[PDB]
């Protein structure tokens, strides 16, 4: 089985920078979570990012034809902070700004523990946010790579981010992801 | 509002940074009709052809599905002769927490690998299933005639 604890400690005992601790880890689930690296399933992904961060274990995410068994009524349930403006981006500023500027409002906003749901431009692509006590993770299961805005390969901190990119954050009851946990889509998932 | 953030990224991403194999153009009259082309992937029956596909985004897009069908002729198990495409996530599997560009990869990878498990028993179909090889010299000579010249 696999113990989501125990690779936090791995990933802690290396002096890695924020970033680059991100993205390792991301990368550790993603060969769990979505073993192909294909697309479309985001939403699925991150969903099981926060599941594994939450301590509900680790499964394969829904492939795209899984999609539709949970996630259409997750998306429902949330339309409201989906279909939001959420955190702009500031004309010339760098990813690590952005990143650093969403983290903050999301550190003001949860508590040490808890996981959100990252919603790109309105659902166009997913990530998943998780709370440290001091630090946010920002985690892409799907591709493997941290903090990103849909991007092909993972960008350099230094990159500038496109005119007025926007990202929600979407705050999941615990009611949601029981709900989740208690279904039978979440069941039939692959384990780790 | 309509995730218009959303339209306005998918549209962005299609018209400038598209799957590769895929290009499209906006509709000059309709902003919700888009001009799509994929390249028939090489080593499939259709390799060398430009297939033309029509993608449209209802209003209540992405809570309804968007609708993509070929506007060029093609011989394949999954495909009708009014270019209806037998995929399930363009059906009642799609779900708006998908995304078009995950109908494109699909209707691509439909491509290089027919979908043998349709429930939609059809002519074609039959042929590609009974006679493979004689199903794949028609094909590429489908291929030929309407997918090559036509753009």
């Amino acid at each position: 089985n696999v113990n989501v604890k125990k690779l936090l400690e791995s990933l802690n005992s290396k002096s890695l920078g924020d970033m680059d601790k991100d993205s390792e880890l991301a990368a550790t689930l993603q060969k769990m979570i979505n073993p192909s690296g294909g697309d479309g399933n985001a939403s699925g992904c991150a969903l099981h990012a926060c599941m594994a961060m939450l301590g509900y274990g680790v499964r394969e995410a829904p492939v795209p034809n899984e999609i539709s068994e949970y996630m259409t009524g997750f998306f429902h349930r949330h339309l409201e902070q989906i279909d939001s403006e959420g955190i702009v981006s500031h004309p010339n500023e760098t990813y690590s700004k952005f990143r650093e500027r969403i983290a903050e409002n999301i550190l003001q906003n949860t508590s040490k523990g808890s996981v959100v749901m990252i919603s790109i431009e309105q659902a166009t692509h997913w990530i998943a946010g998780f709370n440290d006590g001091e630090k946010i993770m920002f985690l892409d299961v799907q591709t493997g790579k941290g903090f990103n805005l849909y991007d092909p390969v993972e960008k350099s901190p230094d990159a500038f981010v496109d005119e007025n990119s926007s990202v929600q954050v979407i705050h999941v009851s615990d009611q949601e992801f029981d709900h989740y946990a208690n279904s039978s889509s979440w069941k039939s998932k692959r384990l780790c | 509002a309509g995730l218009p953030r959303r339209i306005i990224k998918e549209t962005q991403r299609l018209l400038a940074e598209p799957v590769p194999g895929i290009k499209a153009e906006p509709d000059e009259s309709n902003a919700r009709y888009f001009h799509v082309v994929i390249a028939g992937p090489q080593d499939s029956p259709f390799e060398g052809g430009t297939f033309k596909l029509e993608l449209f985004l209802p209003e209540e897009y992405p809570m309804a599905a968007p609708k993509v069908r070929f506007m060029t002729k093609i011989y394949h198990p999954n495909v009708d002769k009014l270019g209806r495409i037998c995929l399930d996530i363009l059906k009642d599997k799609w779900s708006p927490a998908l995304q078009i560009r995950t109908v494109l990869l699909s209707i691509q990878a439909l491509l290089s690998a027919p979908n043998p498990d349709d429930p939609l028993a059809n002519d074609v179909a039959e042929q590609w299933k009974t006679n493979e090889a004689q199903a794949i010299e028609t094909a590429r000579a489908w291929t030929r005639l309407y997918a090559m010249n036509n753009i």
